[PDB]
RNA sequence: AUGAUGUCAUACUUAUCCUGUCCCUUUU
RNA sequence: AAGUGUAGUAUCUGUUCUUAUCAGUUUAAUAUCUGAU
């Protein structure tokens, strides 16, 4: 039906819900960019990915959308997207009468390296990481009514909007699904003084290190 | 445009339509490119293989996915 | 050396994830897809505890997981993309607590 | 950047259990890095609670292994096996072997032989004559495997994982010419083959629940710990085989994959009974249970008891 | 159904009469004759039926001639193959090329019909197949390749790797051949071996032929490689060896060398 | 255009597997890199032959079939010969055949993965390593010696053998066991 | 086929249709060309059955009676997951037989 | 005059064997036999070129020396000579060759 | 003929059951220690 | 060849090239034919046509030399029209 | 000098047995025991061309004492 | 017919063996695949006729006269 | 002392195959 | 003293290259073939 080149290669796509709820279109994330280029005569709206203010990371290293979820509501619709640094940003699609007005981004919270995100009903956010225990937070703040700024696609820059990260202000950790993942090594022996041998299993990824001394029982 | 090169089909021969089926006049660059592409696709397929390959670097799963999808075009070199 | 495979602890890592009312009721379920096992979770709304409602070994390489909800329905299907060339659309069966294969269609070869 | 570590005593030294840790400088994921290698000689004294890297012998390529052998330190410098002796300045390379193919990925020290697992090649058993101080490749493997871990099963049996998600067990034959002086002369057979499903990286099967039979505990990169145990009865093996053959058609998977294909993805299956598919008899439907009991000539509770017996005898 | 009112001598006479019914110009008649021979074998016993079938001098090689071999396989599937195996092995000692080819075809059909039951007869069927692999006649090699295909399809997962390798040792030289029947049988046997013996050994045996100089050798090796690559598309990653990197090409998959 | 065979052998890492027909190939470097694999199987000797790989056994008078002991000890051959003699029934046993096919089943001598069947492959009775002092029992039997050999004393008078400098003889140099008479 | 090597299989994309085989070719394997050990069912192509092309025999090409299935030898060999095995060609067989 | 046999069997094919004493061979199989024969054997022996696989089908007398040199222990025949145990330092000095080890064992 | 192996199979099954009972008793005695 | 450059028939008119192509066909083909004119007109109907298929069709209808002439007459005129900001060549303005 | 003849044996001796017997003393490079095609029996005499003259002389001097098929197996230069 | 065919084949084999014995030909040899081979002609023969027909063409007796003269120099 | 050539006979294999139709051409 | 047809394979019988060279196609290389002395 349609073919549309882009400026640079992309990494992920997210379908903006259309019909009676929201407009049609597909927001494509790419290296240090997020572009909303819907169908028809709608124009392309761009928004660069923020970065941490005075971040010690490498400048040559870009940023890509690791994963994204959408909270579809009858009133409006927002998206929660995790970056390579785990900073979960809140994308809002400023829509005109019949076209896209601008892409409103805001620092939602700081989350781990996110492999998947599901925004369920009753204000719950299940964030599963590529390594380490899972996470299930309680969506308390809706992203607004705070002192955090909203970077919009209409806001020019030349230069990227530096991000002011902070702890979990809009989410509360309700539980943590252990799920001991990458077991780099293992030693099954009676390292303790007991007869029931313990399984010393190391798993993690850098800061997520954990030397779990597994024991066959129930806590 | 006097070329006279109408390579479509002759008598319904074998004509390997599979991607990477292999042939007789396959140069070393062709076999190497097919092998590299198949290996990249396999690394993109196996979840545990992706975890073991990306667990080396500090990059995330999406980092490895993008680096693999980017290396698909011209992995070996321009023949 | 005729060995016998015994899985003591299933895989806890999550490779794919979907969220929807797959149970057919007002409760919202979370379908997680590990490397070689699928799971359905129904965490406590009030207690906030995540209980493994169901866990089934897929016996395959789950490569993609996308949900489905027909027009005018109240129960979501489960599209299971595997390494085999068989597209599978399963449906929950809480009355029996088993994943029912609603449809299965072959597409191509294996691997 | 570290790659391997170990702790052992030196023959020339007394009870000073030295901690040898190998690391590499200027390394890279791309195929264009080596720079140099260093083997810091940790002291680890003060009632085993005080490390001290006195010696710092530099390596050649990228070190990835260190083990003891006859009191000396067998280390892997790329495609070289160096049996060094703990000296004053650096580990004096008392013997060298240059028969390695690609890179020393694993080194298992047997009482007299040594199992070297390469990155691209399969395991190779090499005998180290101490009188002449010479290592000689005793045999090799037929099919290759990207070995990530290894375990010494017996005096001639060695088990090894695969980077492609496989677990194999190679047993040397009785006719292995331990005394020596397509690729190599002596070859070995594959005695075990089974698709683990997830990339395994650790295998030290020993004794789990005290009072039970020892087994091979295997880990997985996706967070799974399984246990492989042997069938101590030919009748039990036949019963398990009939159960698997019935379950392959009675309660197949939902993903449409075949058990023979799900188990033989990278390499074929070789004497491995998938107990995970066998566990579905408890969850199988009643008609399926009755059909299985008829095909097996036993009761469905009989099959349940037979399945629970293995879990009780070989596991916790 | 009944198999009771028919007497032993009555069953023998019925078999001697049905032996002549195989000369018809129909296929359904032959299928029904094979089924009836199998029923009579299940009723009376294996010895007399196998003895009556072994006398097939095969006047014509067509007109349901192999049908005797199909009936032998049906009797082996209905009766104990422990009884039908050595009698067939002894009947294979005859000098006639017709009888030898018939024994080979019957063994192939019996292995194919048995399938999982062949987990024990592999070591017993190995040496006869290895001896017949010697290409004294094209029909012998064709029957050999067919038996190898049936055995590889039937021995899937039963643990017959040694017999598979021993059969491949003699089946590999059959790749060079111009016979259409022989070529088709060799291709089917290669497919079966890749199914059972595994694609790793198949590629290890077909590796050197890929970049060969000749036209015919390169063609045969490329056909074998295309057959091995049609399936097992996922397992071809590991079997792909490490080829050194040239100047303007980096073919070595360095990511595979990533040591965790 | 075409590289020299000597040049390809000098540039090759394992030139012991070089062939004369490889110089006119399309990618000789790739062929050399492939032929020096670990478990690589070569092409057969029919690449240059002209007998169709089956026209060799012209006059070889071969036997009908060498059945195994598992079948030979079952008595089917004798019964078949008796039936042929009477024609040109027995009911010997069935549990005996069951034990023969299940219990008395022998694992024959298989072949290695690279066992390519050559043209003749019959007159090539090779030996692994017949070191000095290790031979067949037939030699000592024909010699009729009891349970070192008579030839080890000659090395004392004449001196150690020239071709085997690493030989260690029994009694004098190596302080014999069984039929083995060397080390 | 082994009986008709000059035949051309359809190799079309698979559909949701179940095929049938002619009574004369009842039980014959579609691919393996065997007569025992069936594993999977035969799927027809979308264009392979539309009106007059509906209800025809897969191999025989005639009016079908029984539902066919793939041979287990073809299923274990990863052969049953191929394209539409409809015999589109009809040559070198039953050509001059009408003249006789 | 079986010229059919002469053309089919590979006869009437000239070949020069410098390794086989600069001899002539009227066929390709004849060339393979002349490269590996008693005449070529004596030629390589008097020339100092021992028999081997890669040194079998060689013709030029120059490349044979290069093959014999590169194959003359490409990377081998080095067991170990760091064993000295230079106890003069005993904490950071212990580097000396095996020849120096024997020299210290003999002299001091 | 199969009935003979069936009787022998049942005898072997009873023997294996007795051996498993003895092994379980021994393991229980060890666990008591 | 001149037909190797990518063109776009959407960015140019069609009535300006109709009678020129008709006259070229009447001169090369000699007689008056409607199948050739309609085929040439429908050939340039797509938004991103291909000159190779058009040349093949012209060679099939024409002799092959006249086909080359027609290709080399239609390619550059269409290219110049697509290059014109108004969308026509220099001949459409002359008369 | 490298070639030698060895006789004094019965039909019990053959090619590979004689080769294995020679290899006990020195490596038999190329042995040949011409068997008469008419009767199909061992002539009791063979010719062995060793690797060089050293092993040939060594076997002729020291190895000329074995006895195949009971009779003495001498060795002589050739 | 079929049994008559086997009887005719047996009678033909008997007649061929009788002819070979009357001629005292050494070349005719029965193969392990139920065939005949002429070692003198160094050829094969499917039926008995092809084996008995190795006397009109390929007169290798002249080529055997060479070996006859090589074994004995005297005429 | 292998082979190439091709009228003319011969054995073999494909579990090859005997009621197959104009149910579809109805153009002037 | 009975077999019908559809495709393919081998073993049998009869014939031919002492042509010295050059170039090309083709061959793994020969061979064969194509033009000149």
């Amino acid at each position: 039906k349609y073919s549309e080149p882009l400026e640079e290669h992309g990494n992920f796509l997210i379908t903006v819900p259309g019909g009676s709820d929201g407009p049609s279109g597909v927001l494509i994330c790419s290296e240090n960019y997020i572009t909303y280029k819907n169908f028809g005569d709608q124009p392309d709206i761009r928004c660069p990915i923020p970065r941490r203010r005075n971040d010690l990371d490498d400048p040559e290293r870009g940023m890509i959308f690791v994963c994204s979820a959408t909270h579809k509501t009858k009133s409006m619709f927002f998206f929660l997207a995790q970056t390579e640094q785990g900073d979960i940003f809140k994308i809002t699609l400023e829509t005109d009468e019949d076209m896209v007005t601008e892409i409103r981004l805001k620092y939602f919270d700081t989350v781990p390296v996110a492999a998947a995100m599901c925004v369920l009903k009753t204000g719950f956010l299940f964030v599963a990481s590529e390594f380490g225990n899972h996470y299930l937070y309680q969506i308390a703040h809706l992203g607004d009514d705070d002192e955090e700024p909203e970077f919009s696609s209409a806001m020019p820059l030349e230069d990227t909007f530096f991000f002011q990260p902070r702890p979990l202000k809009n989410l509360v950790l309700v539980d943590e699904l252990d799920s001991l993942s990458p077991i780099l090594f293992c030693q099954i022996a009676d390292l303790a003084n007991e007869d029931t041998p313990q399984l010393y299993v190391a798993c993690g990824r850098g800061p997520r290190s954990s030397l779990r001394v597994l024991r066959h029982g129930l806590e | 445009m006097t070329d006279r090169y109408t390579i479509h089909s002759q008598l319904e021969h074998l004509q390997s339509k599979y991607i990477g089926t292999g042939h007789a006049d396959t140069t070393k660059w062709e076999w190497l490119v097919n092998q590299h592409r198949d290996s990249y696709c396999s690394y993109m397929g196996h979840f545990d293989l992706l975890n073991y390959f990306a667990i080396a670097e500090n990059e995330s799963k999406a980092r490895v996915r993008f680096n693999l999808m980017e290396k698909m075009l011209q992995p070996c070199g321009p023949p | 050396m005729f060995l016998y495979n015994l899985t003591l602890q299933r895989a806890t890592g999550i490779s794919f994830a979907i969220h929807g009312n797959f149970s057919g009721t007002k409760q919202q379920e979370i379908v997680v897809s590990r490397g070689k096992i699928l799971e359905l979770l129904r965490p406590d709304p009030n207690t906030g505890k995540v209980h493994t409602l169901l866990t089934v070994e897929v016996f395959g390489v789950i490569r993609s997981l996308m949900a489905f909800r027909l027009t005018g329905g109240t129960k979501d299907y489960i599209v299971v993309g595997s390494d085999s060339g068989r597209i599978v659309i399963l449906e929950y069966q809480p009355s029996k607590n088993m994943f029912e294969k609603i449809h299965q269609e072959t597409f191509g070869k294996s691997g | 950047a570290a790659f391997s570590v170990a702790v052992c005593r030196f023959s020339n030294t007394g009870e000073d259990w030295y901690v040898l840790v190998g690391v590499a400088k200027d390394l890279i994921l791309n195929p264009r890095s080596v720079a140099g290698g260093f083997v810091y000689t940790y002291k680890l004294v003060n009632n085993g609670e005080k490390l001290e890297f006195l010696h710092k012998t530099p390596v050649e390529e990228v070190p990835a292994a260190i083990a003891p052998f006859q009191g000396r330190v067998l280390i892997g410098v790329g495609k070289l096996l160096r049996v060094y002796d703990l000296g004053k300045k650096k580990l004096l390379r008392k013997c060298e072997n240059k028969h390695i193919a690609n890179y020393i990925s694993g080194i298992q020290t047997i009482g007299h032989r040594v199992i070297v697992s390469d990155v691209q090649e399969s395991f190779i058993w090499v005998r180290y004559k101490r009188n002449e101080n010479q290592l000689i490749i005793f045999a090799d493997d037929t099919y290759p495997r990207w070995v990530t871990t290894a375990s010494l099963l017996d005096y001639d049996t060695v088990a090894g994982a695969d980077k492609f998600g496989n677990i194999c067990v190679v047993r040397l034959p009785p006719n292995t010419n331990d005394e020596v002086d397509n690729g190599a002369s002596q070859k070995a057979e594959v005695i075990m083959n089974y698709h683990v499903g997830e990339t395994v990286l650790s295998l030290q099967k020993t004794t789990l629940i005290p009072g039970g039979s020892e087994s091979l505990v295997y880990t997985t990169l996706s967070g799974g710990i399984g246990i492989l145990v042997p069938f101590t009865s030919h009748e039990d093996h036949d019963f398990f085989q009939h159960v698997e053959m019935h379950l392959r058609s009675e309660h197949p998977p939902l993903c449409g994959r075949d058990h023979l294909s799900f188990r033989s993805y990278y390499f074929p299956v070789k004497n491995v009974i998938d107990g995970d598919l066998c566990e579905q008899f408890n969850s199988m439907e009643p008609n399926k249970q009755k059909n299985v009991s008829e095909e097996l000539d036993r009761t469905p509770p009989e099959v349940s008891k037979k399945l629970e017996d293995i879990r009780t005898r070989y596991a916790f | 159904r009944g198999a009771e009112y028919v007497s032993a001598r009555e069953w023998m006479r019925i078999c001697f009469e049905l032996l002549e019914l195989l000369k018809a110009h129909k296929k359904a008649i032959r299928r029904a004759t094979v089924n009836t021979f199998g029923y009579i074998a299940k009723a009376i016993g294996p010895h007399d039926v196998l003895a009556t079938l072994l006398n097939n001098l095969k006047v014509q090689e067509r007109q349901n001639r192999v049908c005797t071999t199909v009936a032998i396989a049906i009797v082996a599937e209905t009766c104990s193959p422990f009884t039908v195996l050595p009698a067939l092995m002894n009947e294979y000692r005859v000098p006639e090329l017709n009888v030898q080819n018939g024994v080979l075809k019957s063994l192939s059909f019996l292995f194919e019909y048995i399938g999982e039951m062949g987990k024990d007869y592999i070591y017993a069927v190995t040496p006869l197949l290895e001896d017949a692999l010697m290409d004294r006649d094209l029909v012998h090699r064709q029957t050999a390749s067919a038996v190898v295909q049936h055995m590889s399809l039937g021995v899937y997962g039963f643990g017959c790797e040694d017999s598979l390798n021993h059969l491949l040792n003699y089946v590999w030289p059959n790749v060079f051949e111009t016979s259409p029947h022989v070529i088709q049988a060799v291709m089917g046997a290669l497919e079966g071996l890749r199914v059972a013996i595994g694609p790793c050994r198949m590629l290890q045996y077909c590796l050197q032929g890929l970049f060969h100089p000749a036209r015919k050798v390169r063609d045969v090796y490329w056909k074998i490689y295309n057959s091995i690559y049609i399936g097992s598309q996922d397992a071809l990653i590991a079997h792909y060896p490490r080829i050194y990197n040239d100047d303007k090409n980096t073919y070595i998959r360095y990511e595979l060398d990533y040591i965790l | 255009n075409r590289f020299t065979v000597a040049e390809l052998k000098q540039l090759v890492a394992r030139p012991d597997v070089v062939e004369m027909h490889d110089v006119t190939a399309q990618d000789p470097k790739l062929l050399v890199h492939l032929k020096a694999t670990r478990n690589s199987v070569p092409v057969p000797r029919h690449w240059c032959f002209k007998r169709k790989y089956l026209q060799g056994k012209r006059g070889i008078e071969k036997p009908p079939f060498e059945l195994p002991d598992f079948i030979k000890r079952t008595g089917i051959q004798e019964m078949r010969e008796a039936l042929q003699e009477k024609e040109e029934k027995i009911d010997i046993d069935y549990q005996k055949l069951h034990d023969a096919f299940f219990k008395w089943q022998t694992k024959p001598k298989l072949t290695i993965h690279g066992d390519l069947y050559y043209e003749g492959k019959e007159f090539e009775t090779r030996l692994k390593e017949k070191k000095p002092g290790d031979l067949s029992d037939e030699l000592r039997i024909s010699l009729g010696m009891p349970v070192p050999p008579p030839w080890l004393i000659a090395m004392q008078r004449y001196g150690p053998p020239p071709s085997y400098p690493n030989l260690k003889i029994p009694g004098l140099n190596s302080p014999l066991y069984g039929d083995v008479f060397g080390t | 086929a082994k009986h008709h090597p000059d035949l051309i299989f359809c190799r079309k994309q698979a559909g949701v249709a179940i095929g049938r085989l002619c009574e004369k070719c009842d039980g014959k394997c579609v691919i393996c060309d065997s007569y025992v050990r069936p594993c999977t069912l035969v799927r027809i192509c979308d264009e392979c059955n539309y009106g007059s092309y509906q209800g025809r025999c897969v191999i025989c090409g005639g009016p079908g009676v029984s539902d066919a299935y793939y041979c287990k030898e073809c299923t274990i060999q990863e052969k049953d997951r191929d394209g539409c095995p409809k015999i589109v060609n009809l040559g070198s067989s039953k050509t001059d037989l009408f003249y006789e | 005059i079986p010229y059919w046999l002469y053309k089919l069997h590979g006869l009437n094919i000239n070949y020069n064997c410098e390794i086989c004493g600069n001899y002539t061979y009227r066929g390709p199989k004849a060339f393979q036999r002349h490269f590996a024969e008693w005449r070529h054997a004596h030629g390589m022996r008097c020339l100092g070129i021992p028999n081997t696989a890669h040194f079998a089908n060689v013709t030029q007398i120059e490349d044979a020396v290069s093959l014999w040199a590169k194959l003359k222990l490409q990377k081998a025949s080095e067991r170990w000579q760091p064993d000295t145990e230079e106890e003069y330092e005993d904490s950071s000095g212990n580097v000396v060759n095996k020849k120096t080890y024997e020299d210290l064992k003999r002299q001091g | 003929e199969t009935i003979r192996r069936q009787l022998e199979l049942e005898k072997k099954k009873k023997q294996d059951l007795d051996d498993e009972e003895k092994t379980a008793k021994f393991i229980e005695e060890q666990v008591r220690r | 060849e001149c037909l190797e450059k990518k063109v776009d028939m959407s960015k140019v008119n069609l009535e300006v090239i109709k009678p020129w192509i008709t006259k070229r066909v009447t001169e090369i083909l000699g007689f008056e034919d409607d199948v050739v004119i309609e085929f040439i007109f429908n050939q340039l109907e797509v938004k991103n046509p291909d000159s190779k298929m058009m040349q093949i069709n012209l060679t099939g209808f024409l002799n092959g030399k006249n086909a080359r002439e027609f290709m080399g007459e239609l390619w550059p005129l269409l290219l110049s029209a697509q290059e014109n900001i108004a969308g026509i060549p220099s001949a459409f303005l002359e008369l | 000098d490298a070639t030698v003849y060895v006789g004094g044996l019965d039909e019990k001796v053959s090619e590979p047995l004689l080769w294995e017997l020679f290899l006990q003393a020195g490596p038999v490079v190329n042995t040949h025991m011409p068997k008469d095609r008419v009767t199909g029996q061992h002539q009791g005499y063979g010719f062995v061309e060793f690797l060089s003259e050293e092993d040939a002389d060594y076997a002729i001097k020291i190895m000329n004492m074995i006895k195949l098929y009971g009779k003495p197996i001498r060795v002589n230069k050739a | 017919s079929s049994e008559s065919n086997r009887d005719r084949r047996e009678r033909l084999r008997q007649l061929a063996l009788e002819t070979i014995d009357i001629n005292k030909d050494p070349y005719f040899m029965k193969n392990h695949l139920g065939s005949y081979e002429c070692k003198l002609c160094l050829t094969l023969h499917n039926n008995e006729g092809s084996y008995l027909a190795h006397t009109q063409g390929k007169k290798h007796q002249t080529n055997l006269a060479r070996r006859a003269a090589k074994e004995a120099k005297e005429a």
